[PDB]
């Protein structure tokens, strides 16, 4: 079963996460614009901008993008 | 072809690596190569296809691809070749690596943005240009987001895993190949990524140059590995779905399966590789 879906504002930015590059189960949006996210076997989740460190949710995934975008726009994959 | 220690190159060497990266970024060839790993990065998924990651390929798959890129550089200066990072023993901010005739050092800590070096934006020599992250200079944050390169100590249990790799095959397997990817266990190869921090942390991770001495001295591991362990050698061999069988070939070139690249010499030899 995939994880909930989630919608918050986060360090200024909307993140929004729902159940549905890869045929992956669930989307993630920063500000509208759709973010690569994949789950690995163990539950855990990448994004592709931190695709080598794996965090334990979607949310946490997302909030590792916004993290690591230091405020830049995301562009589309 | 002889592949050498970063730490070891001429001031000549690096002059000529460097020159080499630079114009195959000039002529747009480089950011192809960027391009083609985030693909697989993106595609590449535990309960499907996988070539290039999370599965026993992703040592050939690498091997080949820094094959590809080795000869482009070559096209350009017949006589650079690969340099590797060994990140146990050349650990800390100050290695010459990360010096201003080498790649440059960290970013700095408002935008990531790496200000010295060849690489640096303010040179116009190194557009960010194939990018999820809309900022278009290269970052890094040594040493930020984890604090400690793998030692010698903790390479050495992952070389002493006897089973190449194992079922299922992916992110969750035990064995080598797993272990030195960095997905289960101490974690080597994934752990590096993650403390060079800006384009390196993410799958457009070649846009910083030393993703191909981070994977040379990976590739090298797998090296290592076999001469620690002669006996043992690539799984699967046959009738796995999903996952790069031994004689399958691998996307995206389609004419090599992992037989073909197991054996290295057949392209390049180390400066020093122990013997078994
Ligand atoms: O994996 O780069
Ligand atoms: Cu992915
Ligand atoms: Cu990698
Ligand atoms: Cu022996």
């Amino acid at each position: 079963a995939a994880p909930e879906s989630f919608d918050e504002v986060y360090k200024g930015r909307r993140i929004q996460g729902r159940p549905a590059e890869h045929g992956g189960g669930y989307e993630v949006f920063v500000d509208g614009v759709q973010l690569h996210v994949m789950r690995n076997a163990d539950g855990s989740w990448i994004s592709v901008v931190s695709h080598y460190d794996p965090v334990p949710t979607p949310r946490a995934a997302a909030r590792a993008a916004v993290d690591e975008l230091q405020g830049a726009p995301l562009l589309p994959f | 072809t002889v592949r050498k220690n970063q730490a070891t190159l001429t001031a000549d060497e690096k002059r000529r690596f460097v020159a080499a990266v630079l114009e195959l970024k000039r002529s747009g060839r480089y950011d192809e190569f960027v391009r083609t790993h985030n693909e697989f990065i993106m595609s590449d998924t535990d309960s499907g296809e996988r070539t290039g990651h999370r599965s026993p390929s992703f040592l050939p798959w690498h091997r080949r691809f820094l094959l590809d890129f080795e000869q482009a550089l070559q096209s350009v200066d017949s006589s650079v070749t690969l340099p590797y990072w060994d990140w146990s023993a050349d650990r800390t901010v100050r290695a010459s690596l990360w010096a201003p005739d080498f790649l440059g050092g960290t970013g700095r800590s408002t935008d990531g943005r790496v200000m010295d070096g060849p690489f640096a934006a303010s040179t116009g020599n190194w557009p960010i240009n194939v990018r999820v992250d809309s900022r278009t200079y290269l970052r890094r944050s040594l040493g930020g987001s984890v604090a400690e390169l793998p030692t010698r100590a903790e390479v050495e249990s992952v070389l002493a895993i006897s089973a190449y790799d194992l079922p299922p095959y992916n992110s969750a397997s035990e064995g080598f190949r797993n272990h030195l990817e960095g997905w289960r266990g101490v974690n080597l190869h994934n752990r590096v990524h993650v403390w060079v921090g800006g384009q390196m942390a993410t799958g457009v991770s070649p846009n910083d140059p030393v993703f191909w001495l981070h994977h040379a001295y990976v590739d090298k591991l797998w090296a290592e590995w076999q001469r620690r362990h002669p006996d043992s050698a690539y799984v699967p061999t046959g009738g796995t779905p999903d996952v790069v069988d031994l004689n399958e070939t691998m996307k995206p070139w389609n004419t090599v399966r992992p037989a073909d690249l197991l054996d290295h010499t057949a392209y390049y030899t180390f400066d020093a590789l122990e013997h078994h």
